[PDB]
DNA sequence: ACTTGACATCCACCTCACGTATGCTATAATGTGTGCAGTCTGACGCGGC
RNA sequence: GAGUC
């Protein structure tokens, strides 16, 4: 399930889609449920496979994959970008010094996700 | 300072200078005599902060009384000396540098936005070629290399409306001049006609860099650096060995070479002097900034006094022995113990033996605490005191601390989470521990001379996680196959 | 000498010597022999053969450094020589030192072929001594390395003992050289063997290198010797040209002197060998290697006769030069009266030998040599008359022997744990011996002199008691951890007290002086006997009375 | 060995010279003992007779002019002891055998080694005691390429041409000439039997 | 035939990244014209000099500035050295005797009265004015200023330059900018009339409706002509000679910078071969080498020709100094003083000497005697002799520890003395509260106790009402309190600290 | 050999290494990574922060065990600090954002 | 309980001596001096050919 | 350098 993350886009919906472009597979299908029960332009998208270091190297946080290996190529994709890293996942917050997301966590982590939804 | 989320961009120059606290201009640390740092030089208490908490340079205000009073003289804030871990200064360089990274690293920045190939943009930067920036006239444009005769044969005839130079400063220039909008644009309709599929792939990978600048608002000008911030002192230290010898971090190496061929720059500047020597110079410059951020990427390894490399910024990040791996993702850790691994039949499946000695390093603390409410230590110094001279009611209070604290015990490898398991430890005098036979198997341990650590969990919520979810008895079956691991062979 | 040789056999050339530089049609012959290979007329010479590798000793490694310092030598001689005034300056004037005691130190020093011995016990030096190792200048890499090199090549056999080798990343790498295997001139391996001369075995001793042993066909030692003539079976069995199997009297080249000749000295030690695997084996080489010499030294009862050679020439015995009879015995020195037959009418017939008694090893071990002989007694050339730590009269003597017996205990003895009886210490076997060294220093620095007194802040006459006039411990003091040994004294910068502190100091009165406790103490755990105290005064500064 | 490989050690003009005659070993200025106490290297000194001779430039070599001779120290050399062992700073150390790859010839081939066709790449390779390394290999298509100083590769066939070779010489040198005789209209070749070898 | 051959080689030029190859092909253009090739060069570099100079006579300040600087110094007294030092220095083609100096000055005065009424008789440079005009500018030749004030006096000059184009393109940019006439027009005007504003209204009276709305900027338009105006005013020199002036100043300054270059060139090799023989791995090449180029310059600058002596020895000797001083400036992180780094010489040469001499290594007594100093000062230098160490310096024989994983730091205590601190902290307090009101507060203020600032005893007396002493006796009083053991049980266990 | 609170290294404020400087031991990523398959949030911080590079969490933590608290109270990595520091000396800003 | 008088001790602030910075040395010297150690593994992705 | 799997 963590190789198949990534899918690309045959086509777009009202967004940023179009031709060829990668993201997550579960964005995608958000897109899914929206547009088609409200209508709006579908997307034919495809599956795309990615072993090992290719997941690892596209996941959303830089600073799981600047962790990871090519730490050089990582930081200049992620500065020309201008990429913001939110801390969802667990080895962000592990180099942060913070609580993960799991576990003994994930309740305290529910709460604190709460807190970022009122503001 | 509690925060959401964490942003990476290109720097501009000016962002430095906002960071930085004032400009290094001299190579020099530190004065031998009087070991304090030199005026504008790289341990500079005026730019970077104090050394020592609370005290300015020249001695005249010392103590708690003074906050935050700036010394008449020697222009020090009167501060902790924490500041020195993160107050940065700067360099101005005279000959804009190129960054390294965005140029020599893969497949580079630079040569994807200019649709320029290496050798192209380098003999540009070393002044081996001339490069046509903008004409006006028709003739020539954008990205024309010419050698030195080219250049004369061609600038004999044109002029005015003729713009072409050599250096990181023209290809700084070249930035600045080029739309990005625009280019965006043309490259849209290209791929909106013959697409040869191979080529086409390429048409798509720049116009996501060009969208992804505009969109990020960093402007390609920063790609050359005019600017260097300087790094903390703290953080680059200088300190003396106890035999008398000194030792400095190798960044200060390069930074000083760094400076040195700067001053020469301004120097040579001022002389006005022929262009071949300036050019020599600059490619010096570009050497030394280069080899500071990344030594070796450019080829030729400085080496240190021996012959091994000097090791540089990137280098201490990356490496494995760099920061990630060394300290971010793994550290060395407190309340941790560690000896030779034997043969307990006795003890039950949640019980482990722990020797004496390192059992009563390992809660020290918790020692200390309980003797002060039971008044049988005065107070903590007579604790300490209490706690070299070994006494037997030491121990039982020991003993009582101890009771239902469970302790952690690890072997390498920590293969699965059955690596580290939780035991209730139980004194034993003897200089090894013993661990149940029963797992032996999960450790994969056995009894000819294996070494195994130990760590206390030391909140409430610590002992709470290790009893519950890392004890030995709630971790019969293993994570990898439904069956049973803690068996008996 | 060794390029040349090897070069001329490659290519099928006849003289043996030649000169340093490349002579121009060697080049165009051995472009011959590739284009030959790629047709099929020879075929490809293989990298780990024995006669594909050579060896440095000692001399060809001085040797090589020895010439770099004289090339720098070289650049400043011929630049003096020039410039001044050629009559009345002088050779003397001329030479310089530096750069060759530069390289001397560099060699010796730096190098990571040269290495702290290993004194864990008489084996470990030994076998270390001649240990052989892959790596270092000109040499081969971690990386470098794939499985061809560090695996068994067949020409190790009676050269290299196959199996004494460091597990881990190294194995492959170190090895020990063979028993009675040695170096030709050109620094390959040679190994000897009896000669056959049609069936009859003789007694005549041929050392073939590597290149030389690939030719011929030579019979393994445990073949059966028919009265010292031929042999007793009709086909019998040998080895020739890498390879093994069964071949007539009549076609019998040569012979193993002896089976031990395969194994390197460690293992040799070890008896049953052929009962144990190569894995276990292996391990047990290196096992012996980090045995340490309790006080006792007891016979070992089960040997393979090796333990007297290994003893001998460890050296680590005093051995008689020339036998006679011992005049006077000491734990301390041995006085020996010569033969009149093999006495020099030169100097007087009294051979000398003060024992060394009582010394720190590298690995903090004890180097304690025993006196074997009576007085008055009778010796020869060669006989054992001091013992080293782990000897026995004569022979090696790495432990001691106990009864063991095997079957389980309540699970004391799981996974190869185990179960000792208290007769063990009650009979003060395996009693370690170590010898520390510790260390004090004293310097001089802005902060002012440091220097070495009695006088230390806020400790009790406990540790007072234990000095003398100096801060020195006495000679033969018991001390455990927290003990202090020398008493150290450093300057104090200011003290710039917290408030509170500055209050107190005025309650109780103590001001105590700008100076800091610097002395050297016992570290925690450790604990024991202060056998001995050695001081290194300056040059410039005065004698202590202890001094 | 080393003596003779740079001596006799001649003057740039070529009128004044050095000459070696031989060298001694003194008496070791500390003992063995002693230098495990005071943390000393273990050695001897080496002294070494040299002779200054002065040709004069106007006469033709008339070594008549001037002969200066003496005995210079040239340092400490450590010396090995009765065990075997060498005295380092106050510390024991054993210098160990090494073994590398013998200067010489070694021809190698790469069976498979490289390569989808699988095909045979042989390679003969040139180790010196001192110096800079040679390489000749096959290109997969049979051509004989050089890496100098292992640097990269380019053609075997342009040393000959430095060493002043024609590619006539190279040519004859290497491969065997056929004599192919022209009278009248024929085309005469004169053919030894085993060229024809399978054809 | 050079530079088409730098192109053949940098076309074989595979990306060649070693500036040490880069700079020698470069250099290897430029050959060494020998033997008068340099003196040509020396001609035209005294001509360029002159020729400025020869502006500086005929401008008028000079003349005023000169005497005007004389006489600061002149009027303290009379002080031969500072100003006067630096100014004077007339070559002759020493410590200043005042009579000399009266006498040299005299002529000049009386020539510039005689230069005066000249002038204003009929015409400023008529005939004959113009040749007495000429004799003036041959007096003021003979000198050859110090380049210090030279300096200054040229920048008298070119500062003005830089004023009348600077107020110019002020002038310009209002002009041309905002409003829009032809800047051909105004050759012709601003030529023909200068002193006159005739030119402004001339131009609009040929009509073009855009000359009628100026009206709204007319007050600003023609009074910016004021600070042009107004520095004719101040100078006063006519805007025909200032011309002249400006161009051909401008031509001599500009045939010295366009010559020394040459001159350089030619002596690269020169440089690199000086450097090269102290390339000793003492710092590194290119250092070296751009450190041998600043000596050069200086050599290319103090030189004369009229030394009629090779160039080569004298060059040599300013490059190698460059060199020596620099290794001593910079190289080692802890930068030492020249007198420092010439007795480090001396200690490392006679090392070589008494190692020899005596057998082994010197010890500092015979050191001592031998160099001539105190034993005090040998120990001192032979400690302070040693470099920095690398930071991470591998110590790790396996690559396990760069030697930054052996420090230990002792600034940060440890929570160990940070228990210390507070427990100590607040026990103070705990028997403060048992101490009787005013004699807490007394001890609390005069120790900063839990008060940041510790007033001294007499600082103290200030706010509580004058007395010193009485409060050494509550000091004592305080004491003896809590020298009682009842209260101090608690303080009793930090009497080990 | 064990520790509880000793010599700190310099750079990274983390204990030094082994028994030769009374050091802490390394947890490295395999033995973290045995917590994380565990729920287990606070041991792992605890090994992050009061035992490692918090200075002050730390200090703090040793001193409320001893006033019989056992309380965490958390804080913040000091090789984080460094970490930061080292990105904007190479001339990348990054910044730490406000809620 | 508080001030005076006398002297004694210590911290500040200004002075004197050494430390620091620079300039000159004029036979002639001029593209040549460093520097070597990297290496071959090994399957791989990517870019370029 | 040596221990562990
Ligand atoms: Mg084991
Ligand atoms: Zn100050």
């Amino acid at each position: 399930r963590q190789m198949l993350r990534k899918a690309t886009i045959v086509n777009a919906g009202s967004s940023d889609f179009l031709e060829g472009e990668q993201v997550e597979y579960s964005r995608v299908k958000i897109a899914n449920r929206e547009l088609e029960a409200n209508g709006k332009v579908g997307a034919t998208y495809s599956r795309d496979l990615l072993g090992i270091t290719k997941a690892s190297l596209a996941t959303e946080s830089f600073i799981s994959a600047a962790s990871f290996q090519e730490t050089t190529r990582v930081l200049t994709e992620a500065a020309v970008a201008g990429k913001r890293d939110e801390l969802r996942g667990l080895k962000e917050n592990v180099i942060v010094g913070r609580l993960i997301p799991a576990g003994t966590g994930y309740a305290y982590h529910q709460d604190r996700m709460r807190r970022r939804a009122a503001g | 300072e509690e925060f959401d989320a964490i942003k990476i961009a290109l720097a501009s120059p000016d962002m430095i200078r906002s960071w930085s606290f004032g400009e290094v201009k001299k190579p020099e640390t530190i004065n031998y005599r009087t070991f304090k740092p030199e005026r504008d030089g790289l341990f500079c208490a005026r730019i970077f902060g104090p050394v020592k908490d609370y005290e300015c340079l020249c001695g005249k205000y010392k103590r708690l009384k003074h906050r935050g009073v700036i010394c008449e003289k020697c222009g020090v804030e009167v501060t902790q000396t924490k500041v020195r871990r993160e107050r940065m200064g700067h360099i101005e360089l005279a000959s804009p540098t190129a960054h390294i990274w965005f140029l020599k690293s893969l497949p580079s920045r630079i040569g994807l936005l200019l649709d320029m190939p290496l050798r192209d943009i380098e003999r540009v930067l070393y002044f081996e070629s001339y490069v046509v920036i903008e004409g006006g006239m028709t003739n020539l444009e954008r990205q024309q290399i010419l050698t030195e005769e080219q250049y004369l044969d061609a600038l004999e005839e044109f002029g005015d409306e003729f713009d072409a130079k050599m250096g990181a400063e023209a290809i700084q220039a070249l930035l600045k001049s080029m739309d990005l909008e625009q280019e965006c644009e043309q490259l849209r309709e290209e791929l909106n006609e013959t697409n040869s599929e191979t080529k086409r792939k390429k048409l798509t990978k720049r116009i996501k860099l060009l969208e992804a600048f505009v969109q990020s608002g960093n402007k390609p000008e920063w790609m050359i650096l005019t600017v260097l911030p300087v790094l903390p002192p703290d953080l680059r230290p200088l300190v003396p060995l106890d035999g008398g010898r000194f030792a400095t971090s190798d960044l200060n190496d390069l930074y000083r070479r760094v400076i040195n061929r700067n001053n020469r720059l301004k120097r040579l500047l001022d002389l006005a002097a022929p262009d071949i020597i300036v050019r020599n110079e600059k490619r010096m410059l570009q050497e030394a900034v280069d080899a500071l951020l990344d030594n070796g990427r450019r080829g030729r390894a400085i080496t240190g006094s021996n012959k091994r490399p000097l090791k540089s910024l990137a280098d201490m990040i990356k490496g494995k022995q760099g920061r990630f791996r060394q300290n971010l993702l793994g550290k060395r850790v407190d309340y941790s113990g560690r000896s030779v691994i034997t043969v307990g039949p006795y003890l039950r499946l949640h019980q482990c033996g722990l020797p004496k000695k390192m059992a009563l390093e390992l809660f020290k603390p918790f020692i200390y605490g309980k003797l002060e409410l039971r008044g049988l230590a005065t107070t903590i110094k007579a604790a300490k005191k209490m706690v070299e001279r070994e006494e037997a009611v030491v121990w039982d209070i020991l003993d009582e601390v101890i009771r239902e604290h469970p302790v952690l015990l690890n072997r390498a490898p920590t293969l699965h989470r059955l690596g580290i398991q939780a035991f209730e430890p139980v004194l034993i005098e003897g200089k090894a521990i013993q661990l149940h036979p029963l797992v032996c198997a999960a450790y994969n341990a056995d009894f000819d001379g294996d070494q195994m650590a130990v760590h206390v969990p030391l909140t409430l919520e610590a002992q709470l996680e290790a009893r519950a979810l890392m004890m030995s008895t709630n971790n019969i079956l293993s994570p990898a196959n439904g069956e049973p691991i803690i068996v008996p062979s | 000498a060794v390029g040349r040789m090897k070069f001329n056999r490659s290519l099928l050339r006849e003289e043996i010597e030649g000169s340093g530089i490349l002579s121009k049609d060697d080049i165009i012959d051995v472009m011959k022999k590739l284009i030959d290979i790629r047709n099929g007329k020879g075929e490809v010479d293989d990298i780990d053969h024995l006669g594909n590798r050579r060896i440095r000793s000692v001399g060809e490694m001085a040797e090589n450094q020895f010439r770099v310092g004289l090339v720098r030598v070289e650049r400043a001689v011929k630049e003096r020589l020039s410039l001044g005034d050629l009559d009345t300056l002088m050779p003397q004037d001329m030479i310089n030192a530096k750069p060759i005691s530069a390289a001397v130190k560099e060699f010796f020093g730096s190098s990571q072929l040269s290495q702290f011995m290993d004194q864990n016990n008489p084996l470990s030096e030994i076998t270390h001594k001649r240990r052989i190792s892959a790596l270092g200048p000109g040499g081969l890499t971690r990386e470098r390395a794939g499985f061809e090199v560090r695996d068994v090549h067949p020409t190790h056999y009676g050269r290299v003992c196959p199996i004494e080798t460091p597990e881990g990343p190294n194995i492959g790498l170190i090895n020990s050289l063979s028993v009675y295997a040695q170096t030709n001139e050109y620094g390959f391996l040679e190994t000897p063997y009896r000669k056959v001369t049609d069936g009859v075995v003789t007694d005549e001793i041929h050392y073939l290198s590597a290149i030389e042993e690939g030719n011929y066909v030579i019979a393994q030692a445990n073949s059966n010797l028919d009265e010292e003539g031929h042999f007793v079976e009709d086909l019998v069995t040998c080895r020739s040209k890498g390879e093994s199997s069964l071949f007539s009297r009549d076609q019998v080249d040569y012979m193993d002197v002896s089976t031990q000749q395969v194994v390197s000295v460690g293992a040799s030690l070890i008896p049953f060998l052929e009962h144990d695997d190569a894995n276990r084996a292996l391990m047990g080489a290196n096992m012996q290697r980090q045995a340490v010499p309790t006080l006792r030294a007891d016979k070992p009862l089960v040997g393979t006769g090796m333990e007297r050679a290994v003893a001998v020439d460890s050296g680590v015995t005093a051995v008689a030069k020339r036998g006679g009879v011992v005049q006077y015995v000491d734990a301390s020195r041995i006085v020996i009266k010569v033969n009149e037959d093999e006495m020099y009418p030169g100097e007087a017939g009294i051979d000398i030998y003060n024992l060394t008694k009582y010394t720190r090893s590298n690995q903090n071990t004890c180097i304690n040599q025993m006196p074997c002989v009576s007085l008055g007694e009778p010796v020869e050339r060669g006989d054992v008359l001091a013992d080293g730590p782990s000897t026995d009269l004569g022979e090696l003597a790495l432990g001691q022997n106990m009864r063991v017996a095997f079957m389980p205990w309540n699970g004391y003895n799981f996974e190869d744990s185990i179960l000792v009886s208290e007769r063990v210490v009650q009979e003060d076997r395996f009693t370690t011996i170590h010898i520390q060294e510790l260390a004090c220093v004293s310097r001089d620095t802005k902060l002012g002199p440091e220097e070495i007194t009695a006088d230390i802040p806020n400790v009790g006459e406990a540790a007072l008691s234990k000095l003398d006039e100096s801060g020195i411990v006495y000679i033969g003091a018991e001390v455990t951890g927290g003990d202090i040994l020398v008493g150290k004294v450093t300057p104090k910068g200011e003290t710039q007290l917290t408030p509170e502190e500055k209050l107190l100091r005025a309650i109780f009165g103590e001001k105590a002086s700008d100076v800091k406790d610097s002395s050297l103490r016992v570290p925690n755990g450790v604990s024991g006997t202060v056998i001995d105290v050695q001081v290194f005064t300056r040059d410039g500064v005065e004698k202590d009375k202890r001094a | 060995a080393a003596f003779r490989s740079v001596f006799p050690i001649q003057s740039y003009s070529g009128n004044s010279e050095l000459q070696y005659v031989s060298y001694r070993l003194g008496e070791p200025v500390f003992d063995v003992q002693e230098c495990q106490i005071r943390g000393v290297t273990y050695s001897a000194p080496l002294r070494v007779k040299l002779r200054l001779v002065i040709y004069e430039r106007e006469a033709p070599e008339g070594t008549v002019k001037d002969i200066k001779e003496q005995e210079v120290y040239m340092g400490e050399i450590p010396l090995m002891t009765d065990n075997g062992t060498f005295v380092i700073n106050g510390t024991e150390r054993v210098i160990v055998s090494q073994l590398h790859r013998s200067p010489g010839v070694f021809f190698d081939s790469d069976k498979g080694k490289t390569h989808s066709s699988g095909k045979v790449l042989y390679n003969a390779r040139i180790i010196p005691y001192r110096g800079s390394w040679l390489d000749f290999e096959f290109d997969p298509k049979d051509n004989l390429f050089v890496r100098i100083d292992r640097r990269r590769k380019l053609p075997a066939t342009i040393i000959l041409r430095a060493l002043n070779y024609t590619t006539e010489q190279i040519l004859d040198l290497f491969f065997e000439k056929v004599i192919f005789e022209i009278r009248d209209n024929k085309l005469q070749m004169e053919l030894v039997p085993e060229r024809l070898r399978g054809e | 035939a050079a530079a088409q051959v730098l192109s053949s080689v940098e076309s074989e030029i595979g990306r060649t990244t070693d500036p040490v190859r880069m700079y020698m092909r470069e250099m290897g253009t430029v050959e060494l014209l020998t033997r008068e090739g340099e003196i040509d060069i020396a001609k035209r570099i005294e001509d360029g000099i002159n020729q400025v100079q020869c502006s500086v006579a005929e401008y008028p300040e000079a003349i005023t500035y000169l005497l005007e600087q004389y006489d600061r110094v002149e009027a303290e007294e009379a002080r031969l050295s500072d100003l006067i030092t630096g100014f004077v220095d007339p070559n002759a083609e020493n410590s200043i005797d005042p009579e000399l100096a009266r006498e040299k000055f005299a002529e000049l005065r009386a020539q510039y009265v005689v230069t005066r009424d000249t002038i204003k008789a009929k015409g400023r440079s008529h005939a004959t004015a113009q040749e007495e005009i000429l004799k003036l500018s041959e007096v003021f030749k003979q000198f050859r200023l110090v380049p210090k004030q030279f300096d200054y006096l040229v920048n008298s000059m070119r500062v003005m330059m830089d004023r009348v184009r600077t107020q110019e393109r002020l002038i310009m940019k209002l002009c041309v900018e905002q409003c829009k006439m032809p800047k051909k027009n105004f050759i012709t005007l601003f030529t023909g009339n200068e002193t006159s504003d005739t030119w402004f209204n001339a131009a609009i009276a040929m009509n073009k409706p855009w000359s009628e709305k100026l009206h709204d900027v007319s007050e600003e338009v023609h009074r910016a002509l004021q600070k042009l105006q107004q520095i004719e005013e101040e100078t006063g020199l006519t805007i025909e000679q200032v011309k002249d002036i400006n161009r051909r100043m401008s031509i001599g300054e500009a045939k010295a910078r366009r010559a020394k270059k040459e001159m350089v060139e030619a002596n690269l090799r020169l440089v690199i071969s000086i450097a090269k023989k102290y390339t000793n791995r003492g710092l590194q090449f290119l250092d070296l080498i751009q450190e041998g180029n600043i000596g050069l310059m200086k050599a290319v600058d103090k030189f004369e020709y009229r030394r009629g002596y090779k160039f080569s020895t004298y060059a040599t000797w300013w490059i190698r100094q460059a060199i020596t001083r620099s290794i001593a400036d910079q190289a080692r992180t802890i930068r030492i003083p020249v007198h420092m780094i010439e007795t480090i010489n001396k200690l490392n040469r006679i090392s070589r000497q008494m190692l020899q001499e005596m057998g082994r290594e010197p010890t500092p007594e015979e050191l001592a005697e031998r160099m001539l100093m105190p034993e005090d000062k040998i120990r001192k230098v032979l400690k302070i002799a040693k470099e920095p160490i690398s930071m991470e310096t591998p110590i790790g024989d396996d690559e396990d520890s760069h030697l930054g994983d052996f420090i230990e730091d002792t600034t940060l205590e440890l929570p160990l003395d940070s228990a210390t601190t507070e427990s100590l902290r607040a026990a103070t307090h705990d028997v403060l509260a048992g101490l009787t009101a005013r004699e807490a507060k007394v001890l609390r203020m005069r120790f900063g106790i839990d008060m940041n600032t510790d007033y001294t005893l007499e600082e103290v007396g200030k706010q509580f009402d004058v007395t010193r002493e009485r409060i050494r006796q509550i000091e004592a009083k305080a004491l003896r309190k809590l020298r009682h053991p009842s209260r101090s049980e608690v303080l009793r266990s930090f009497l080990d600290d | 050999h064990a520790r509880s609170t000793g010599s700190y290294s310099l750079v990274t404020q983390q204990p030094l290494g082994g028994k030769a400087q009374f050091g802490g031991q390394r947890f490295g990523e395999m033995e973290v990574w045995a917590l994380e398959a565990y729920g287990a949030a606070y041991t792992l911080q605890e090994m992050l922060t009061v035992k490692s590079d918090d200075v002050n969490g730390r200090t703090k933590m040793y001193k409320n065990i001893v006033d019989g608290n056992h309380q965490m109270e958390p804080g913040m990595p000091e090789s984080f600090n460094v970490l930061l520091k080292e990105i904007r000396s190479l001339g990348i800003n990054i910044e730490l954002e406000d809620e």
